[PDB]
């Protein structure tokens, strides 16, 4: 689970980046973790 | 469904 203000954001990449824009995050880790 | 970000490669 994530605080809320996340989405999870999967590219074919085929790696997953995680948004939130407050502060505008944009990382490979959870930001749960 | 909505970034304004770039993808990384790192």
């Amino acid at each position: 689970e994530l605080p809320e203000g996340y989405e999870q954001r999967t590219t074919v990449q085929g790696q997953v980046y995680f948004l939130h824009t407050q502060t505008g995050v944009s990382t490979w880790h959870d930001p749960r973790i | 469904t909505s970034s304004d970000p770039g993808s990384p490669f790192q």
